[PDB]
C-alpha cells in the first residue's frame, strides 16, 4: 500500500476540521473529514440518479437524463419527478466538488506544499456554478441550467447556442478558445521539451535545462524557462475556463440577441459608418 | 499572507546567455536582442539569440507571401480605403475556388486562383518550419519529441485544406482566408453533416482538449506547490529524486489513488496534447468521404 | 462494419495499450509497493514493473538505471500509533531535526547541480561576475524576521541560478556571525525587511548548514528546503497572527 518513500510523510496533523478523528488513510486514499463528507455526498446523488432512471423507465446510461425543472417553476422547489431531483442532485454534486477542493487543502498542509492546486480546482467548480446556478437565477429559472445525461447535456449545449444564433460571434467565447487552443499547445511543447532532453539521441548524455532554452531560442528567439512555462501553464489553463464562464454569464442576461449582431457596435461608428464599398456597404 | 511564485520578487540579470553549441552552426545565431523586465517578471527576460538558417528563411519569405496575399485580397475588397479597410477587417474573406473547378488550377485569380497561391506558400512555410523544429533539436542531440507533437498539428490542418478537399475532388471544400468566414464554414460543415457532436472522433477530440486543459493546471499548479523545494528544476528530479518529486507524487496518490513521475507526467502531458489534432483530424477525415450524415451514422453504427 | 466503426473500435483498442504503456512507464520510481514495515506487499496492483531504462548523465557522473533498488538511505524517527495499517505514524523525536513529516528531505547526491558547461548551477551573487539586481526592491542588507515577529537576522547575499537568470535563496546572517540559506520561495521581500513566515525567529540556527560557503549539493538544498517547509505544522505554536 505505500510507495517505497512514503512511509515519513503520512504522519498526524494538518487536518481543518475533526482533529485526529479522521487522520487515515485507506489503501492509498486519504481520508479526513472532507473524505467523509465527499463519500456522503457522492453516494447520496448517485442513489438519487438510479432513482431517477426508475421513473424515467430506463437503466441504459445513454439514454438516462435528469432534467431540471421546466420554466413554469422558476426558482422554486418542483416535484422529484419533475425536476426536485435536479435540484438535490445538484446541491449533492456541488456538496462533492467543495468537499474534495477542502480535502486536498487537508492534503497541501499535510505535505508542507502550497495550495495551488485546489485553487486551480476552484476555477472549474465556478464554471459548473456558472451553468447550474448562477446563470439560471439571473435568467430567473432552474430551467435554463442543462440536464444531467450524456447525450442530453449536448443536445442542451446545441440548442442553447443555437438560441443566439452562431455561438462562435459571442466575442468572449472566442478569448476563451483562443486559450483552450494555446494551453494545447503549451501542453504539448512542454512535454515534448522535457522529454526531448531527457531522451536525448541514443548513446548521449541526459541534456541539461540549459539545452532546452537553446533550443527554444534557436527555434522562435524566445524561451520563457522552466519556471516561466509552468506558471504559463497554469495561467492559460484557468483563464481558459474563466472566459467561458463569463461568456455564459452574460449570454441570456445582458445580451440575449443573436450574438452576430453585437459586432454592428464597430461597422457603425460615424468614422466609417456610411463610406460606401466595402463587405457592410 | 505567503508568496505564491507567480511573479518574481526579485529580478537578477547576468551577462546574455548565448547558449549551448554542441553541433550547431554559430555563423547562423543572431545577436541576442534586448532584456524584458516586463516580461522578466514571469519568465526570463533575455529576447535571442534567434537561429536563421536557409529552412528558416525559407519558412519566414513563405510565410509572409501568405499573409501578403491574403491582406492584397483584403485591400482590393475594401476598394482601397483604409478606413472601409479596418470597418471590415473582420468580413473579408479569401474564399477557394467554386466546385466547378473541381482540383483545377484554371481558375482565376479574382475566383480561385489567389486561394491558390496563397494556400501553395502557406504549404511550404508550414513544412519548412517542420524540418527546422527537427533539425534544431538535431544540431544540439535532443530528442525529435517536438517535430513529433508538431507533426500532430499538421495532420489536422493537412487534412483541412489539403487531404479532404482532394479526397472529395474539390478545392471548394477547403477553408477560406477570413476571420468571420472561417467560422461560418466551421458552422457550416456540422450541419452538413449532421451535427458533428454524433461524430465520435469529434467527441474524444472535445475530451483531449479539456482534458489538456485540466492536465496542465495540474501540472504546473503542482510544480509551482513544490518549487519551495525546487521542483520546477524537472531534469535533475529526474536524474536524482528530491523531496520535491516525493509531495507531488504523494500529494496525487492521497487525493485519487495513483500517481505518476517526474519525466512519466511528461508522457501524459505530450500525449493528452497530441492526441486533441490526432483524433480530430480523423473526425474530419471521415466526413463526407465516408460518413455523410452522423446522426444517420450514430443509428446503425455502420 | 464500415471503415467509421472500424476506425473508432481500432482507436480504443489503441487508447488501451497507451494506458498500459503510460501506467507502467510511471511505476519507474516507488516501487515494488510496501507495507509499513517495509517488507515488499502482497497486492501490488495488475500492472508490471517496465524493463529498466538507464540515462546517462552528463558531466562524469554516471548513470541512473530504473527502475532499481530502492532504500531511504537514511533512518526514520517514526513510530506506529495503531495497530492496524493506515493510520498516521508519530515523530519519536523532533521532527523538524529528524527530517520527517512535512520536515521530510531525501537523500540527494551530495554534490552541487551543473550547468550544461560543467559549472555549479547556483552562486552566490558576489562570486557569479556580471550579476545584479535588475528589478525589484533588493533584499540585501534588509533584516530577516520571523513568524513570532522577531528579527532573526540580515540578508548578506542571494544566491542566483546562473542559466536560468535566477533569484534562488537568500544568504541570511544570524546572531552569532554565521549564515544560513534560506529558499526565495519561501519568503516575503517587504520594502523594509524580509518576512519569512514559515519559521520562528529561534529556529533559524536549526537550518541545516552548507559544508562549503560558495555552493550547495543537492542533499544540502533538500535538507534545507524540507526543514523551512516543516516549520508551516511544526513552528505554529509560535506563529503570531
Ligand atoms: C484508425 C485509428 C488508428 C489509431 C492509431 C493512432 C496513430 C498511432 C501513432 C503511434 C505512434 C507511436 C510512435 C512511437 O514509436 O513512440 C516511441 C516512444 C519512444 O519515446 P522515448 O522513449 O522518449 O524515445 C527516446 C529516444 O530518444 C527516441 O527519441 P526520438 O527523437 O527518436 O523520438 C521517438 C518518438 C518520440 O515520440 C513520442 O514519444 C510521442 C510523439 C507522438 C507522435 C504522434 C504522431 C502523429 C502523426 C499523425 C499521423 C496521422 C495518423 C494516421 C491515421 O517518435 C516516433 O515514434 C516517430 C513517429 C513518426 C511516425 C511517422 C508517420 C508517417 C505518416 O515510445 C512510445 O511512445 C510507445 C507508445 C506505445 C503506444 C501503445 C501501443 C498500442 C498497441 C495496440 C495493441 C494493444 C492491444 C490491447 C487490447
Ligand atoms: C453548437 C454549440 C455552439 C457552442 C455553444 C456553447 C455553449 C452553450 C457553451 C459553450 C462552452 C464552451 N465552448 Mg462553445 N459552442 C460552439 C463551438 C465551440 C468550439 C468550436 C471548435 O467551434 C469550441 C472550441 C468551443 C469551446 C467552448 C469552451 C470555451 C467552453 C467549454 C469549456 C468549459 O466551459 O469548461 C468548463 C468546465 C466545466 C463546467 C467542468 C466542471 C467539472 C466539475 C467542477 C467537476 C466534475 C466532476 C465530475 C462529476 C467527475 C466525476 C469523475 C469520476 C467519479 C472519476 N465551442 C458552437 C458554435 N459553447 C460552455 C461554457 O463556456 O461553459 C461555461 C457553454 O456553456
Ligand atoms: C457549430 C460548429 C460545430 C463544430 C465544428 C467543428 C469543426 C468543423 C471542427 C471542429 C474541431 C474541433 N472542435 Mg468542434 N464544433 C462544435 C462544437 C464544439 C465544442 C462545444 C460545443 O463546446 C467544442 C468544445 C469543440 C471543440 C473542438 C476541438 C476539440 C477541435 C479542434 C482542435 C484544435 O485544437 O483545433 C485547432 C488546431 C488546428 C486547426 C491545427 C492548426 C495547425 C497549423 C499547422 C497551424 C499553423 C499556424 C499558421 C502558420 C499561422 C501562423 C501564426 C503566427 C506565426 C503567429 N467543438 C459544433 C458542434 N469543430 C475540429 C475537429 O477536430 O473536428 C473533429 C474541426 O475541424
Ligand atoms: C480549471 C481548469 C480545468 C480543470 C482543473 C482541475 N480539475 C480537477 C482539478 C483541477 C486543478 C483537481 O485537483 C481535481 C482532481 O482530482 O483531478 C484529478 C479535478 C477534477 N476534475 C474532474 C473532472 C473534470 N474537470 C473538467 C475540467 C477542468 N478541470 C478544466 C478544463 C471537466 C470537463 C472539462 O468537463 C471534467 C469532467 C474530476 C476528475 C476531478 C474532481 C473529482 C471530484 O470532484 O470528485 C468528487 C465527486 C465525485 C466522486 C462524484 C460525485 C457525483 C455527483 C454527486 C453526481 C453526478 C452529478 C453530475 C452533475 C453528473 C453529470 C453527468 C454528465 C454526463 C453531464
Ligand atoms: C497538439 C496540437 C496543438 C499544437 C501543437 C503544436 N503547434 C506548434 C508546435 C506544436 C507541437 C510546434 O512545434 C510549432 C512551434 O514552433 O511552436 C513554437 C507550432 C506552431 N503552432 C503555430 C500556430 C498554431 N498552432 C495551433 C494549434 C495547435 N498546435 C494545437 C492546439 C493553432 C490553432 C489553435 O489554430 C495555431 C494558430 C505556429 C506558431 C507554430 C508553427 C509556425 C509555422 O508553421 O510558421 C510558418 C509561418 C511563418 C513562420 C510566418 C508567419 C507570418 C505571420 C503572419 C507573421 C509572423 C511574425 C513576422 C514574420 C516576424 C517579423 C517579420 C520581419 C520584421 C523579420
Ligand atoms: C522545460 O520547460 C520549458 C521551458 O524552459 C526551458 C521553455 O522555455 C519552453 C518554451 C516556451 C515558450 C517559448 C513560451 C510559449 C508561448 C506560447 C505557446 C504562446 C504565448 C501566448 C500568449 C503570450 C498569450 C497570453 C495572454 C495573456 C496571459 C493575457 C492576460 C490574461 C490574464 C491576465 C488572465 C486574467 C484571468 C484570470 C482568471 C487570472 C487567473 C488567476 C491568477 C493569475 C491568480 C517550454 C515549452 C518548456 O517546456
Ligand atoms: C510531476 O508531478 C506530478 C505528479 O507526480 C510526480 C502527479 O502524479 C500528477 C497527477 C497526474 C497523473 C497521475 C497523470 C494522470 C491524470 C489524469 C489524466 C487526470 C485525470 C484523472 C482521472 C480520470 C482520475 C479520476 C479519479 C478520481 C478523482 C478518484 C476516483 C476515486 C474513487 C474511486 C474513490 C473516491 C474517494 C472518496 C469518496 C474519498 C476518500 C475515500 C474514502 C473511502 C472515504 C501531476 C499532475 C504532477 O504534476
Ligand atoms: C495592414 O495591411 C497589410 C497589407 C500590411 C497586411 C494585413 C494582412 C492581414 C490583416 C491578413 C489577414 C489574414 C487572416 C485573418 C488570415 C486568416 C487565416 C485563417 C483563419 C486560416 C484558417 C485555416 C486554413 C487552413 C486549414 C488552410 C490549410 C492549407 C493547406 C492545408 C494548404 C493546401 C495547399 C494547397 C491547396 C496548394 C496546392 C498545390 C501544391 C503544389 C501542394
Ligand atoms: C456502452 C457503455 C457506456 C458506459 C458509460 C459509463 C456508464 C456510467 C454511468 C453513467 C451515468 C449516466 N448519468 C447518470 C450521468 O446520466
Ligand atoms: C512563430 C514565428 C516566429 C518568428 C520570429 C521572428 C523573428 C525575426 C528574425 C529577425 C532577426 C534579424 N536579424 C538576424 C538580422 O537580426
Ligand atoms: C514569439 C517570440 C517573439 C520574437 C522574439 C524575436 C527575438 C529576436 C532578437 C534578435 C534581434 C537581434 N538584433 C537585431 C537586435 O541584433
Ligand atoms: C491519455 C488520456 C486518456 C484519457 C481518456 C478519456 C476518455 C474520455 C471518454 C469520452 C467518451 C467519448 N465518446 C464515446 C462519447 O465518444
Ligand atoms: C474514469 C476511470 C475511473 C477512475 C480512475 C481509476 C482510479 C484508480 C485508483 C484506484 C486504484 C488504486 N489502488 C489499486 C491502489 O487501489
Ligand atoms: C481515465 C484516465 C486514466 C485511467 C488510468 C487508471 C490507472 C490506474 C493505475 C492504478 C495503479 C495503482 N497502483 C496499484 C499501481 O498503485
Ligand atoms: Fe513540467
Amino acid at each position: 500500500a505505500l510507495l517505497s518513500f512514503e512511509r515519513k510523510y503520512r504522519v498526524p496533523g494538518g487536518t481543518l476540521v475533526g482533529g485526529n478523528l479522521f487522520d487515515f488513510w485507506v489503501g492509498p486514499f486519504y481520508v479526513g473529514f472532507f473524505g467523509v463528507a465527499t463519500f456522503f455526498f457522492a453516494a447520496l446523488g448517485i442513489i438519487l440518479i438510479a432513482w431517477s432512471a426508475v421513473l424515467q423507465g430506463t437503466w441504459n446510461p445513454q439514454l438516462i437524463s435528469v432534467y431540471p425543472p421546466a420554466l413554469e417553476y422558476g426558482l422554486g422547489g418542483a416535484p422529484l419527478a419533475k425536476g426536485g431531483l435536479w435540484q438535490i442532485i445538484t446541491i449533492c454534486a456541488t456538496g462533492a466538488f467543495v468537499s474534495w477542493a477542502l480535502r486536498e487543502v487537508e492534503i497541501c498542509r499535510k505535505l508542507g506544499i502550497g495550495y495551488h492546486i485546489p485553487f486551480a480546482f476552484a476555477f472549474a467548480i465556478l464554471a459548473y456554478l456558472t451553468l447550474v446556478l448562477f446563470r439560471p437565477v439571473m435568467m430567473g429559472a432552474w430551467g435554463y441550467a442543462f440536464p444531467y445525461g450524456i447525450w442530453t447535456h449536448l443536445d442542451w449545449v446545441s440548442n442553447t447556442g443555437y438560441t443566439y444564433g452562431n455561438f462562435h460571434y459571442n466575442p468572449a467565447h472566442m478569448i476563451a478558445i483562443s486559450f483552450f487552443f494555446t494551453n494545447a499547445l503549451a501542453l504539448a511543447l512542454h512535454g515534448a521539451l522535457v522529454l526531448s532532453a531527457a531522451n536525448p539521441e541514443k548513446g548521449k548524455e541526459m541534456r541539461t535545462p540549459d539545452h532546452e532554452d537553446t533550443f527554444f531560442r534557436d527555434l522562435v528567439g524566445y524561451s520563457i524557462g522552466t519556471l516561466g512555462i509552468h506558471r504559463l501553464g497554469l495561467l492559460l489553463s484557468l483563464s481558459a475556463v474563466f472566459f467561458s464562464a463569463l461568456c455564459m454569464i452574460i449570454t441570456g442576461t445582458i445580451w440575449f440577441d443573436q450574438w452576430v449582431d453585437w459586432w454592428q457596435w464597430w461597422v457603425k461608428l460615424p468614422w466609417w459608418a456610411n463610406i460606401p464599398g466595402g463587405i457592410n456597404g | 499572507a505567503e508568496y505564491q511564485n507567480i511573479f518574481s520578487q526579485v529580478q537578477v540579470r547576468g551577462p546574455a546567455d548565448l547558449g549551448m553549441t554542441e553541433d550547431v552552426n554559430l555563423a547562423n545565431r543572431s545577436g541576442v536582442g534586448p532584456f524584458s523586465t516586463l516580461l522578466g517578471w514571469f519568465g526570463n527576460a533575455q529576447l535571442g539569440p534567434i537561429y536563421l538558417g536557409s529552412l528558416g528563411v525559407l519558412s519566414l519569405f513563405s510565410g509572409l507571401m501568405w499573409f501578403f496575399t491574403i491582406g492584397i485580397w483584403f485591400w482590393y475588397q475594401a476598394g482601397w480605403n483604409p478606413a472601409v479597410f479596418l470597418r471590415d477587417l473582420f468580413f473579408f474573406s479569401l474564399e477557394p475556388p467554386a466546385p466547378e473547378y473541381g482540383l483545377s488550377f484554371a481558375a482565376p485569380l479574382k475566383e480561385g486562383g489567389l486561394w491558390l497561391i496563397a494556400s501553395f506558400f502557406m504549404f511550404v512555410a508550414v513544412w519548412s518550419w517542420w524540418g527546422r523544429t527537427y533539425l534544431r533539436a538535431q544540431a544540439l542531440g535532443m530528442g525529435k519529441h517536438t517535430a513529433w507533437a508538431f507533426l500532430s498539428a499538421i495532420w489536422l490542418w493537412m487534412v483541412l485544406g489539403f487531404i479532404r478537399p482532394i479526397l472529395m475532388g474539390s478545392w471548394s471544400e477547403a477553408v477560406p482566408y477570413g476571420i468571420f468566414s472561417h467560422l461560418d464554414w466551421t458552422n457550416n460543415f456540422s450541419l452538413v453533416h449532421g451535427n458533428l457532436f454524433y461524430n465520435p472522433f469529434h467527441g474524444l477530440s472535445i475530451a483531449f482538449l479539456y482534458g489538456s486543459a485540466l492536465l496542465f493546471a495540474m501540472h504546473g499548479a503542482t510544480i509551482l506547490a513544490v518549487s519551495r523545494f525546487g521542483g520546477e528544476r524537472e531534469l535533475e528530479q529526474i536524474a536524482d529524486r528530491g523531496t520535491a518529486a516525493e509531495r507531488a507524487a504523494l500529494f496525487w496518490r492521497w487525493t485519487m489513488g495513483f500517481n505518476a513521475t517526474m519525466e512519466g507526467i511528461h508522457r501524459w502531458a505530450i500525449w493528452m496534447a497530441v492526441l486533441v489534432t490526432l483524433t480530430g483530424g480523423i473526425g474530419i477525415l471521415l466526413s463526407g468521404t465516408v460518413v455523410d450524415n452522423w446522426y444517420v451514422w450514430g443509428q446503425n453504427h455502420g | 462494419f464500415d471503415l467509421a466503426s472500424l476506425a473508432i473500435y481500432s482507436f480504443w483498442i489503441f487508447l488501451a495499450g497507451l494506458i498500459y504503456y503510460l501506467q507502467t512507464e510511471n511505476m519507474r520510481e516507488g516501487y515494488p509497493l510496501e507495507n509499513e514495515d517495509g517488507t515488499p506487499a502482497a497486492n501490488q496492483g495488475p500492472f508490471p514493473l517496465p524493463k529498466p531504462k538507464t540515462f546517462i548523465l552528463p558531466h562524469g557522473r554516471g548513470t541512473l538505471t530504473v527502475p532499481g533498488p530502492e532504500s531511504e538511505d537514511r533512518p526514520i524517527a517514526l513510530a506506529r500509533t495503531a495497530v492496524s495499517e493506515g493510520f498516521p505514524h508519530a515523530p519519536t523525536g523532533d521532527p523538524m531535526k529528524d527530517g520527517v513529516g512535512p520536515a521530510s528531505w531525501v537523500a540527494r547526491r551530495d554534490l552541487p547541480e551543473l550547468d550544461g558547461h560543467g559549472h555549479n548551477k547556483i552562486k552566490p551573487m558576489k562570486a557569479a561576475a556580471g550579476f545584479h539586481v535588475s528589478a525589484g526592491k533588493n533584499p540585501i542588507g534588509l533584516p530577516v524576521r520571523g513568524c513570532d515577529l522577531e528579527i532573526a537576522g540580515k540578508v548578506v547575499d542571494i544566491w542566483v541560478d546562473i542559466p536560468e537568470q535566477m533569484a534562488r535563496f537568500l544568504e541570511v546572517e544570524l546572531k552569532d556571525g554565521s549564515t544560513r540559506l534560506l529558499p526565495m520561495q519561501m519568503v516575503k521581500v517587504q520594502s523594509n525587511r524580509v518576512h519569512v513566515n514559515a519559521l520562528s525567529s529561534d529556529l533559524f540556527a536549526g537550518i541545516p548548514t552548507i559544508k562549503s560557503p560558495t555552493e550547495v549539493t543537492l542533499l544540502e538544498e533538500d535538507k534545507i528546503c524540507g526543514y523551512v517547509a516543516g516549520g508551516l505544522m511544526y513552528a505554529a505554536p509560535k506563529r503570531k497572527s
